[PDB]
DNA sequence: GATCTGGCCTGTCTTACACAGTGATGCAAATCAAGTGTGAAGCCAGACAAAAACCCG
DNA sequence: CGGGTTTTTGTTAAGGGCTGTATCACTGTGTAAGACAGGCCAGATC
DNA sequence: GATCTGGCCTGTCTTACACAGTGATACAGCCCTTAACAAAAACCCG
DNA sequence: CGGGTTTTTGTCTGGCTTCACACTTGATTTGCATCACTGTGTAAGACAGGCCAGATC
């Protein structure tokens, strides 16, 4: 990307592309634990930063001898930044709904949002080429999806 | 659909007069199953059970093609 | 399907570091950037 | 590329980029086998037909059963 | 006269090391905020007179 | 609430060049079927 | 009395088969000119 | 081969735009060098069968 950044910033003259320090920092607005957000009730046995990310998936997990050994590699987030994440960047689809469905945008809640969940292993994800067939390495991803964001005002409800 | 290429198979055995059946017959009926299908819609008939192959045999033209084998004085329209 | 199987190793195969500390973090970034709204809405941007 | 193209040019509006037949051609012209020339010797035992490119690097050998077998792949230009 | 044995000879796995990638840091350098304030270029309205070239009597 | 006049596009040709996807002959490639190899019993049998 | 056996579970172990990806190929539609009528609207008079 | 007929090519006189420095000096962002760290395929590099002639009961 940076090669193609410079050669056409050499061929035309003017810039037309970004180079990596922009992209970056747009990319950290658009990742999750960045934005403010808050909590009426006070969320028992939950941090109260607003600004964590990516973490360990172990939780702590202390993998010393004396314990029971494990080698799974595990990275999460935390499930509200990725909440807060998800409706931030769909807050211009809910914005065009809200302002399609006969009403203004100085609304306020409750938005009641439906939320599945998922998780499947993927079987083998490796690539080993030293000596062939080493080990069926098994991995697993577990996510949510939104499907539905309504708001009830007066009598009834609409799915916005 | 496994239950309908098993009633098939079952049909083409006509087991309500062979009570008894062993895996030479099923066998055979299979094979005359898989030589008429294979004559008739000339598909690839496996056991390997898909969602496309189901899909293919969920049809009125293959509930004809198959019930004619039989002498059904009634599977016909029950298989309807 | 496979199909997360074959994205998780294109995005572990393209774009990714060792010593398997940064490479889970990574192909979480890149696999979380893949899936949103806003991305997607200038990405399909064609069409309209 | 065809999508970094159509989306930059739907974004911009102005089409920066080139489609894919400007890019074949743009290719063809630097291939093997495009512009004239001669040689001042006819070049013997060398087909003068001079619009060749990527030929069979086995020079049309002789792959059939009764022949001496040989299983490579083999893809080669004309030197000239 | 006929087996036993050190000596070379040669096709074998076997095994390290340097680099090629991957991202992310970290400074040094260039460039840009605005602030006036001249102030040098550039283009047009008015109508009026030279350089350079190809054709015909 | 309705016409007169004014302010803007569609319509089918024809024969092109241009472009944007759909297809095409292909391999490779993982995950379900379901087949089968044992493992372990309740009853025939010495 | 103890031992083989048919049958019933059950944990692997191969495989077809549905797709994924690719450069090249094939169309499916889109500007261009008379042109004389065909429409939509906006405003204003009535 | 001299003159006709274009084709450019200028001209002050006044009258418009229009960025260019000129510093200022302190954020900002840009470019490139550096960093951490394994993957891999290779060319040395033993190495042992194998086949000798030398040796010997
Ligand atoms: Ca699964």
């Amino acid at each position: 990307y940076h090669k193609m950044y410079r050669t056409v910033k050499a061929i035309t003259g003017r810039q037309i592309f970004q180079p990596l320090h922009a992209l970056r920092n747009a990319e950290k607005v658009l990742l999750p634990g960045y934005h403010p957000f808050e909590w009426q009730p006070p969320l028992k046995n939950v941090s109260s930063r607003t600004d964590v990310g990516i973490i360990d998936g172990l939780s702590g997990l202390a993998s010393s001898v004396d314990e029971y050994p494990v080698d799974t590699i595990a990275k999460r987030f935390r499930y509200d930044s990725a909440l807060v994440s998800a409706l931030m960047d769909m807050e211009e689809d809910i914005l065009e709904g809200m302002r399609s469905q006969d009403l203004d945008d100085y609304l306020n809640g409750p938005f009641t949002v439906v939320v599945k969940e998922s998780c499947d292993g993927m079987g083998d994800v490796s690539e080993k080429h030293g000596s062939g067939p080493a080990v069926p390495e098994k991995a697993v991803r577990f996510s949510f999806t939104v499907m539905r964001i309504t708001i009830e005002h007066g009598s009834q409800n609409v799915k916005v | 659909a496994a239950e309908f290429y098993k009633i098939f198979q079952l049909e083409i055995g006509e087991v309500y007069k062979h009570p008894n059946a062993s895996k030479e017959e099923r066998k055979r009926w299979q094979a005359t199953l898989d030589k008429h299908l294979r004559k008739r819609m000339n598909l690839k008939p496996i056991m390997r059970m898909n969602g496309n192959f189901a899909r293919k045999l969920m049809t009125q033209e293959t509930v004809d093609a198959v019930c004619e084998l039989i002498p059904s004085e009634e599977r016909h329209e029950a298989l309807r | 399907n496979q199909s997360g199987n074959k994205l998780f190793r294109r995005f572990r195969k393209m774009n990714a570091r060792q010593s398997k500390c940064y490479e889970m973090e990574d192909v979480l970034k890149h696999h979380w950037l893949y899936t949103s709204k806003y991305l997607q809405k200038f990405m399909n941007a064609h069409n309209a």
